[PDB]
């Protein structure tokens, strides 16, 4: 039966200091015992000074960070450029998720 | 009494349908433009009026391409043209996806022409504001149509329709009489740059850019393509050097 | 579009009326006259039936008083057809209740209902009202005996006697004069023969242009009886009265 | 109170002008047609008239093949005529697939004749400006000429005729028949009947016709079809030999 | 005559005319006056913005649509808002689907098809506003006119509302001045503020009065207001 | 399962009913009232699935008093319990169906007597001289059938519902915490405030 | 008749022009933007002395940071309202945050064109404009305080100062003579309350009249009528020195 | 597109009119004529076929129709609704009744079927009256014989005999004349032929025109035998023989 | 599918769908409410164009939306019961959502929001009435009364009325109700507003009803005797003078 998820592996760490803030992630892409990429980034910078990571299922992961950054994009838009500060982002980061309660993407996302 | 030619779906006292009547009087107020069916391929060619300066030399094309064999022309109104050919467009990708083939210009024909005669079945909807040459090759030869607002519409040697819709079949049937066997490709090509700039008299006050296409078993491999370059350039000369 | 032909039915005029309602009353006051008279042991429904013919069946007749329940009847003014389509509706809504409490329905409840959908044509939808005035006569164990009246704009109200269709003005005058609270079936039934008999714009009032019937509480059970006449009973209680 | 000239609604006459006048628009294109039966075929006749120089001849025509079997002249505009074919053709294919058998032609007929009655009645629906002839040598009734019109009627005839001269065609035939006196073209091949029709066609009409002039269609058993401005010159060249 | 034809969009006139579409188009020349010229490395818009007493603001006419593509406006604001905002999501879709940026002529034959239909059908409107589109894509710098009748035209330069005129044949003069005025903005931004300039007459383009956006080669749309401004007046 | 006892005696109708309310491992309250008052001389009690229970209780309540107040006028108790059977037996063949038993008493002020329905989440409604759903039934059926008659008193009936509920609190495995008591006659509803010793 | 939606020669949108003449005939609002925070004023405008004045609610709020006062047919009003108030705290249940007056404002008068009897463009359902206008005043981080004039025909403008209704050509002189970039929140209160005084038929009390204000302190406050009473006195007090 | 006529088109004038549905009935009134006539033992209903050219074939053209094998229906008015009509009657017989008790529907139960149809042509959005008058014939078990007329507004009487369409007053008065409760089937099928004549002008024989009945059970028009209670249709069209043979003592 | 704009604006701003509607109440019986100090009562006019009939079950004026809120109206009757009913429905959803009864208040902007929507939606006309909803809010004893128009505006009254010559007995109340001090008491109440019917009914004891709303769902109505004893001692007033 067909299963939509999978898993590709790969860890992601963040680290916020007094005036900075850092999110790292390895660049290895895999599935099972086979390795995909060597070099396939994790971590975004989606603008506003917001960098994410959605690791887990990399369709997952992929989908979710595009979401966002088309959020970003359309907030913009419709609030005249305003700057989205992280604790919006983070809030809207929840509603992108909770969105598919009931078909959840399958990541740890961390910004 | 009358108001017979206030709503679209309506009959006349004398059987006629006005507000489609009155679409062909916005259709007639358009650039001219034409088709000249060849010994294997269709030409169409169109007069586009140069308002000014502004315009950017060769980028208002007016020719459209339905599938990859199928090219459109039209005079009236731009936008209804289109609309109509967005149509056409799916009308034929559906006959694709369903038949595998690609749609024959017959029956590409009929389901334009279904769908503008729609458009006169209801007060709800407007006719359509644009005369339309069509054509191209398929399984079995070159055919070249012609559609009017009212959904009529016939197979043609030559046709053409616009403000200069007269000197232009004027020069049509002149060609269809003194070349009986058949034009060729690259004749019809020239021919149609030429009836461009006859007709263009009726509305020699505004300067006007040339617009050809083709589509040819021979010169094209069955494909609708824009004549560019030398070949356009052939075909200007060769008109302007008998418009004199 | 289409908004040339709409003739609005649900709007009000200058003065705050529902034309389409006000029309539909000048329709019902055309109609064979229905009178409704309650006494103290039962009901009374008399209707006269407008244009007839020799050749017109009798027997197989009902053209304007019509079973509800087993306990409620109606009594129609007007449009025939329209009438069918709320009665059958109303036969409808006497039984979903029925299902819903296992008790019958009571008769304001089936009045409201039925009077509440006609209201609804008056205030949306841009259909015509239904050209109908009924007069209700039925019996529950709340109110006893009771009669109710409908007209086109959805209102209704309850009468102790009451009248509709044509000549109504003279009919309620009738009856307001010799009505009295402590009557008796047999003298409603009288007095709606009467009364009948003066307004009627034909020569005689005979049998084969009434259609007759009772909702009494034969003492003899307990329950509750609905009895339309037949014919030869309307010949007869004809002739009793005094009008042979 | 001047609308019910524009919808499908009753005057206080009780008509329907828009029917009255969509029949006005059947003569538009000034043609004019005829159905015979044969002894078991059915032939349709129908003026061909191309002006226009630039026109392809070919892709000017009135005649339609509906199914296998079914074959329909237009008397009318051709985007209604080929608006009522389409409709035609689909319903003709879909009640074969829905019955397992061809449909009648008197069927077909009766159906798009049902079509056009809702035309009338429905007041979006403006009704067609056309006259639908079917023709067929139907498994059942043999050799079949059903014609209906924008008012939803429709019958079976012997033979008829359609078009502004359609009373003079229609006189002239019936004159024949009161002389034969049978219901039908006393001929076994179809190339004869199909001669008697283009024969009568010119007696009525008082014109001589080219192999141009005309559009022919044949229904026999099993099978419906047209003929080549060819196939009616040669039928043209056997009628000038008897007169 | 016209008043028995202009009742909606789906009516022609005896002549062959749509005037609910002819009314619209009135709109926009009553509409405050913008402008377009382009290079062949940047695309320039003009407005002037108006305002109702001296207490109210000056409403905008510039908006963007992506990183690569803008318009302004002349006529009803409401329906500039509405087209824009159908070509912000044109562009989004062709970004997030093909990863592909959406050409000017593309988004043009886009606005066409969408006003098109708002003049066939029965109960709608057509648009009443005028749009100019600017942008820099695979094939360059470009400028497009957008007409509610479904007209859309490619220029290298011209303008709209009223007493548009003016600059509309300042621009046709200046053509094959402008028009090489390639890898440098500040200029192509001052032909179009004098091109402008040639449609009023009521008063002079003030700070916040005047309102410009450029994109190109390599600049992305933006646009600039008040102080922003100051140095171009 | 709860504990939803009726009985219905001379001149009245009296409805016990557990006031324990678990969730797996602890008892959450020990007060709660498993009954609403859907006319002044209807009470319906009710026991089943966690969320269905009140849920379709005050669903039911909410209609009654539509009806009280549109019509000016109180529903038999007849007329009530069949509105309520339909209603459950609509909820039987739907997506998610009421797992809700329900026992409705009330005093008929027409026929001048007391009447018990016992309705399952079926839609199975039943009227008897007294009823339980659940376990219940299965240790108080016994005693009814051999101490009840249909001349007691309201004082009978309450001291034959305390032998029932003494029988249950020796054989059930559950501790539903006592019930809460109410009456049903001529005069309305009222709670006997004292059965915690009775 | 005649499209809902329809263009007149001039290119104008006859219902929303005709939207307007009601707004004319309604009660005077006026609004002032000042450093310290935007005030809104209001003639109740009773049609009858038994009518509670106080039941007139013309000033709402639609979060703690914007407020608005409408004049014309105001039962129109009441669904704007809603639709303002849920578009507020929508915005702040998604981005954890305040919404922007402007946006606010935006988003409101996206309602206004959504009327006709099919307008191919989406799915505007309602059968003619609103015939009220609004006056939207709030502060938000970005802008501070500001004021906003939405109309029926779905634009909006922002206002140092604004009077909608009856009297406003007239109160509309009054501001542009007497609004200058440095108002104190006490003198727009009063420059309100003196101009409301102006174009009211009534004698302006504190009955048919009420003032508000939202400043980024406290938020949108609508005051009493013991405050506005004495703001009344207090005006009455510094005309008569002069 | 789509119908955006949701609104009436025919409605109450001030004088209480609704215009449609009269000139409906003008449209019946310049139909040809027919009738029905009721015996004890049958029922017959009647009209001319008026060929609308000699080439056509009016066989092909039936204006008395079956709709059950006990009933019959006959028109006055516009021939297309009359067929559109028939489609329609002959389905309501089964979805509504046969389909549910297993056997047709009473004459009066089908009539009220086909009187709601007309009438909601009359209230409906969009749509005009049907242009008709019918006139039903059949029988069932408890009721017997029986005759219906249906007008455009919907309604529907119980006749002993009438007569609709052009001269429908004239041959009404001639049915009053000849009609008594005791008459046979073959006694009205007479009167029928007698009252038609008056309103024929030409040729009157048994191809201008069409007679059916209702009478007794056709077990030879069945087509199949084994089911006792299944005994044949009442419902019969007299052949063109059948007619001339009764023409000639006429 | 029926959507056409019934109600729309004119050139001079007016929507007249509305306004007809209003004309609709100018027509109908006249209503009267006038609240007391510690009560609400309501008077109401009876026709009698035509009389013979059974007032036992004839629909009355008064309506009972929950026990402790009662609403009258002036206008098309039908319409009114489709009001009467969404006003009822909507008291018993709030109480089941709100574990309370409505608010008078509430109630009103409820009824007034769906009067309101009929004069903007398409395929409909407004309601052809007004109305006066009286009641006291929950646990409260402070008496509300208030009116609703088909515009679907809406507001409280110390005392109103509405109906045919509605003008006139407004003349009276304005002229006979104090606010400094209410009917402080149910008798000298409902005086008040016998006396402000009077003022248009001409002698119909049989031709007004009234009903009396105190605290805690404390609604009756009156019988004839009960007021017609009031019409007696008011005619005196007038007499002794």
């Amino acid at each position: 039966q067909f299963n939509p998820y999978g898993d590709n592996g790969g860890t992601i760490l963040g680290i916020a200091g007094e005036d900075f803030a850092v999110l790292a992630g390895d660049t290895r892409n895999i599935t099972d015992y086979s390795i995909n990429s060597r070099y396939e980034p994790k971590v975004f910078d989606c603008g506003d000074n917001i960098v994410m990571s959605a690791n887990g299922f990399a369709a997952d992961g992929d989908a979710l960070v595009k979401r966002f950054k088309n959020s970003v994009k359309w907030y913009h838009f419709d609030h005249n450029d305003k700057k989205l500060s992280i604790n919006s982002a983070a809030r809207n980061i929840q509603h992108l998720l909770y969105g598919k309660r009931f078909f959840p993407y399958y990541v740890h996302t961390i910004i | 009494g009358t108001g017979y030619d206030l709503s679209n779906s309506v009959f006349s006292p004398d059987g006629r349908n006005f507000q489609v009547e009155y679409a062909v009087k916005a259709v007639e107020n358009g650039t001219t433009s034409i088709g000249i069916k060849c010994n294997d391929g269709v030409v169409f060619a169109v007069e586009k009026l140069i308002t000014s300066k502004l315009l950017v030399p060769q980028k208002n094309v007016k020719i459209q391409v339905v599938d990859r064999h199928i090219g459109c022309v039209y005079s009236g109104l731009i936008p209804d043209g289109r609309h109509l050919v967005n149509r056409g467009r799916e009308e034929a990708a559906s006959f694709k996806k369903l038949y595998k083939t690609p749609i024959p210009i017959p029956a590409f024909a009929d389901r334009l022409g279904q769908y503008v005669q729609a458009h006169t079945l209801y007060n709800s909807v407007r006719p359509f504001g644009v005369s339309t040459i069509f054509g191209g090759v398929d399984k079995n030869g070159a055919h070249l149509y012609m559609l009017e607002p009212s959904g009529s519409y016939w197979g043609y040697k030559g046709a053409a329709t616009g403000k200069g819709r007269q000197s232009a079949k004027a020069e049509l049937e002149k060609l269809v009489d003194h070349h009986p066997e058949g034009l060729s490709a690259r004749e019809a090509v020239k021919q149609a740059a030429k009836i461009i700039y006859l007709a263009h008299e009726d509305n020699k006050e505004k300067d006007f850019e040339l617009e050809i296409s083709w589509c040819s078993l021979s010169e094209t491999n069955g494909l609708h393509k824009f004549v560019k370059g030398d070949l356009l350039q052939e075909a200007i000369d060769f008109a302007q050097k008998e418009i004199n | 579009g289409s908004r040339r032909y709409d003739s609005r039915t649900t709007i009000f005029s200058p003065e705050g009326r529902l034309y389409q309602v006000e029309y539909a009353l000048e329709s019902i006051s055309h109609a064979g006259t229905a009178i409704g008279i309650m006494a103290s042991d039962g009901i009374v429904l008399a209707a006269e039936r407008k244009v007839t013919s020799t050749l017109l069946e009798q027997d197989t007749s009902t053209e304007k008083l019509y079973k509800l329940n087993d306990k409620i009847a109606v009594a129609v003014a007007g449009l025939t057809a329209d009438a069918e389509i709320l009665i059958n509706t109303a036969r409808i809504h006497a039984q979903n209740y029925l299902k819903t409490y296992n008790e019958d329905i009571p008769v304001e409840i089936l009045v409201r209902r039925l009077s509440d959908i006609k209201q609804g044509y008056t205030q949306h939808g841009g259909l015509r009202p239904f050209g109908v005035s009924f007069i209700y006569a039925g019996y529950d164990d709340r109110y006893g005996y009771q009669l109710y009246t409908s007209n086109p704009s959805g209102n209704y109200t309850g009468w102790k006697a009451i009248s509709v269709g044509a000549n109504t003005s003279a009919a309620q005058t009738l009856l307001q004069m010799d009505y009295k609270d402590d009557m008796k079936v047999d003298d409603a039934i009288e007095l709606a023969l009467k009364t009948l008999s003066k307004t009627t714009d034909s020569s005689a009032l005979t049998y084969d242009r009434l259609e007759f019937a009772t909702i009494r509480k034969g003492a003899n059970d307990g329950e509750v009886y609905q009895k339309i006449f037949k014919p030869q009973e309307i010949k007869d209680i004809l002739v009793k009265t005094g009008i042979t | 109170a001047g609308y019910d000239r524009h919808i499908t609604i009753f005057s206080p006459e009780g008509r329907l002008y828009q029917v009255e006048y969509a029949f006005k628009a059947t003569n538009q294109t000034n043609i004019n047609s005829l159905a015979v039966r044969g002894k078991d075929c059915t032939v349709v006749i129908s003026q061909k008239k191309v002006p226009d120089k630039l026109l392809d001849p070919t892709t000017v025509s009135y005649i339609f093949c509906i199914s296998r079997t079914i074959g329909m002249v237009v008397n009318g505009p051709i985007p209604d005529a080929r608006n009522a074919a389409l409709r035609a053709k689909a319903e003709a294919a879909e009640f074969r697939y829905k019955y397992g058998y061809d449909m009648p032609c008197d069927v077909l007929a009766k159906r798009m004749a049902n079509l056009s009655q809702i035309y009338t009645q429905r007041a979006y629906m403006r009704p067609l400006g056309v006259i639908l002839t079917f023709v067929s040598v139907d498994e059942e009734l043999g050799p079949s000429i059903y014609k209906t019109d924008p008012a939803g009627y429709y019958v079976g005839y012997k033979a008829t005729a359609t078009g502004p001269k359609q009373q003079e065609i229609t006189t002239n035939l019936e004159n024949h028949f009161k002389k034969s006196k049978i219901d039908h073209i006393n001929e076994e091949s179809w190339e004869k009947v199909v001669e008697f029709a283009i024969t009568h066609m010119i007696d009525a009409l008082g014109t001589e016709f080219s192999k141009n002039d005309l559009e022919v269609g044949v229904a026999t058993k099993d099978k419906f079809f047209t003929l080549s401005a060819e196939n009616i010159e040669e039928r043209l060249v056997a009628i000038a030999e008897q007169d | 005559f016209r008043n028995n034809y202009d009742g909606d969009t789906v009516t022609f006139s005896p002549t062959g005319r749509l005037f609910q579409v002819e009314y619209a188009l009135e709109a926009i020349k009553q509409g405050s006056v913008t402008v377009g010229l382009r290079s062949n490395t940047h695309a320039v818009l003009v407005a002037l913005k108006r305002n109702a007493d001296e207490l109210s603001s000056y409403q905008k006419k510039i908006i963007k649509c992506d990183e690569h593509m803008g318009l302004s406006l002349a006529g009803l604001a409401p329906d500039a808002r509405v087209l824009s905002n159908y070509l912000r999501q044109q562009c989004n879709y062709s970004s997030l689907v093909f990863n592909r940026k959406l050409a000017v002529e593309r988004a043009g034959h886009l606005l066409c098809d969408k006003a098109q239909k708002n003049t066939q059908s029965y109960g709608g409107r057509p648009y009443g506003v005028g749009l100019l589109i600017i942008g820099y894509d695979k094939s360059g710098a470009h400028l497009l006119e957008f007409q509610p009748s479904g007209n859309v035209t490619e220029l290298y330069g011209t303008a709209i509302g009223a007493r548009s005129q003016g600059a509309k044949t300042y621009l046709e003069r200046t053509l094959d001045t402008f028009i090489k005025i390639d890898g440098n903005p500040d200029e192509l931004i001052k032909a179009g503020v004098e091109a402008i300039s040639q449609s009023l007459r009521d008063e002079s383009l003030t700070v916040d009065n005047l309102s410009i956006a450029i994109v190109g080669k390599d600049t992305p749309f933006t646009i600039y207001d008040g102080e922003a401004v100051a140095k171009y007046i | 399962m709860d504990i939803i006892l009726g009985i219905r005696v001379q001149d009245s109708v009296i409805l016990a009913s557990s006031k324990a309310v678990t969730r797996g491992i602890s008892v959450l309250k020990d007060s709660d009232d498993k009954t609403r008052q859907l006319s002044p001389h209807t009470l319906m009690s009710f026991a089943g699935e966690a969320g269905d229970t009140v849920q379709f209780a005050e669903y039911i309540q909410a209609n009654i008093q539509l009806y009280s107040i549109r019509e000016d006028y109180e529903l038999s108790p007849q007329a009530v319990s069949s509105f309520v059977r339909q209603e459950l037996a609509k909820s039987i063949r739907s997506r998610r169906p009421y797992q809700v038993n329900v026992l409705i008493g009330g005093y008929d002020k027409k026929k001048n007597k007391p009447e018990l329905y016992q309705i399952d989440y079926l839609g199975t409604k039943v009227e008897l001289p007294y009823g339980a759903h659940g376990y219940s039934g299965f240790y108080t059926f016994s005693l009814l059938d051999h101490h009840y008659r249909p001349d007691m008193t309201t004082e009978e009936g309450l001291d034959l519902l305390k032998l029932c509920v003494q029988e249950l609190e020796k054989r059930m495995p559950m501790d539903f915490k006592g019930v809460i008591v109410k009456i049903v006659d001529k005069d309305g509803i009222r709670q006997v405030d004292d059965f915690q010793a009775q | 008749d005649r499209g809902v939606s329809t263009f007149s020669p001039e290119g104008r949108l006859f219902q929303v022009e005709y939207s307007l003449e009601a707004i004319k005939l309604g009660s005077t609002a006026i609004g002032i933007a000042t450093k310290e925070g935007v005030v809104l004023g209001v003639e109740k405008r009773a049609t009858s002395p038994l009518l509670e004045s106080d039941s007139i609610e013309k000033i709402v709020e639609i979060d703690r940071h914007i407020g608005c006062a409408m004049s014309g047919l105001t039962a129109d009003a009441r669904s704007m309202i809603e639709h303002a108030r849920t578009a507020a705290v929508t915005h702040n249940l998604y981005y954890d945050e305040d919404i922007n007056v402007e946006s606010l404002t935006q988003s409101v008068c996206d309602l206004a064109l959504r009327f006709g009897e099919g307008a191919s463009g989406e799915e505007r359902l309602m059968s003619r404009p609103f015939g009220v206008a609004l006056l939207i005043a709030g502060h938000d981080a970005d802008d501070g305080y500001q004021l906003f004039h939405a109309e029926p025909s779905g634009t909006f403008y922002r206002y140092n100062a604004k009077a909608i209704g009856s009297g406003s050509e007239g109160a509309q002189a009054e501001l542009l003579n007497e609004w200058h970039s440095s108002l104190t929140l006490k003198e727009a209160e009063l420059l309100v309350l003196k101009i409301l005084k102006q174009v009211m038929e009534e004698k302006l009390d504190e009955n048919n009249a009420q003032l508000s204000c939202i400043t980024k302190q406290d938020g949108f406050k609508i005051y009493d009528n013991e405050k506005t009473a004495e703001l009344i006195k207090e005006l009455k007090e510094k005309e008569a020195a002069e | 597109m789509t119908d955006r006529y949701s609104f009436s088109l025919t409605t109450f004038s001030p004088s209480g009119k609704l215009g449609q549905i009269d000139y409906a009935l003008t449209a019946v009134k310049q139909g040809v004529t027919s009738l029905g006539i009721k015996a004890t033992n049958g029922v017959v209903i009647a009209t001319e076929k008026k060929s609308s050219s000699p080439l056509a074939m009016s066989e092909t053209l039936s204006k008395v129709s079956l709709l059950t094998p006990d009933i019959g229906a006959v028109y006055s008015g516009m021939g297309p609704d009359y067929r559109v009509l028939v489609d329609k009657s002959r389905k309501v017989a089964h979805t509504s009744y046969k389909r549910i008790y297993g056997e047709y529907p009473p004459t009066k139960l089908l009539v009220s079927e086909v009187a709601k149809i007309m009438q909601e042509a009359t209230q409906s959005g969009g749509v005009r009256p049907f242009g008709v008058s019918l006139l039903i014939a059949g029988h069932d078990e408890f009721n017997g014989f029986s005759l219906y007329q249906v007008d455009p507004s919907g309604s529907y009487f119980p006749w002993k005999a009438t007569a609709i369409g052009k001269g429908s007053v004239a041959a009404k008065t001639f049915l009053e004349k000849r009609w008594n409760d005791e008459l046979e089937l073959e006694d009205a099928i007479h009167i029928a032929l007698l009252t038609l004549k008056e309103s024929v002008e030409g040729e009157f024989n048994g191809d201008t025109i069409e007679l059916a009945i209702i009478g007794d059970e056709n077990p030879d028009l069945l087509g199949y035998t084994g089911i006792p209670t299944d005994k044949g249709p009442r419902f019969r069209k007299l052949t063109s023989q059948e007619i001339n043979d009764r023409l000639e003592a006429l | 599918g029926y959507d056409r704009a019934l109600s729309i604006f004119s050139p001079d701003g007016h929507i007249f769908q509305v306004e007809y509607a209003l004309e609709a109440v100018k027509r109908g019986t006249c209503a009267v409410g006038v609240k007391g100090k510690n009560c609400v009562v309501l008077g109401c006019e009876r026709r009698s164009t035509l009389k013979l009939q059974d007032t036992r079950i004839t629909p009355s004026k008064v309506s009972k939306i929950d026990s402790h809120v009662v609403l009258s109206f002036s206008g098309l009757n039908a319409d009114s019961r489709i009001l009467i009913e969404k006003a009822r429905v909507e008291a018993q959803s709030h109480r089941l959502t709100l574990e309370d009864p409505v608010t008078v208040e509430y109630l009103t902007r409820y009824v007034a929001g769906v009067q309101q929507r009929y004069t903007q939606s398409g395929g409909v006309r407004p309601f052809g009435v007004s109305t006066l909803i009286a009641g006291f809010d929950p646990r409260d004893d402070e008496p509300k009364l208030y009116q609703t128009e088909p515009s679907g505006i809406y507001s409280s009254w110390s005392a109103q009325t509405i109906g045919r010559n509605s003008k006139t007995v407004r003349e009276f109340l304005e002229k006979n109700y104090d606010r400094k001090e209410p009917p402080a008491t149910v008798e000298e109440c409902v005086k008040l507003t016998v006396r402000s019917l009077l003022e248009v009914v001409q002698t119909g004891a049989k031709n007004i009803e009234i009903t009396v709303v105190k605290p805690d769902s404390d609604i009756v109505a009156l019988s004839s005797e009960e007021i017609n004893q009031y019409v007696t001692q008011i005619e005196q007033e007038k007499q002794e003078q």
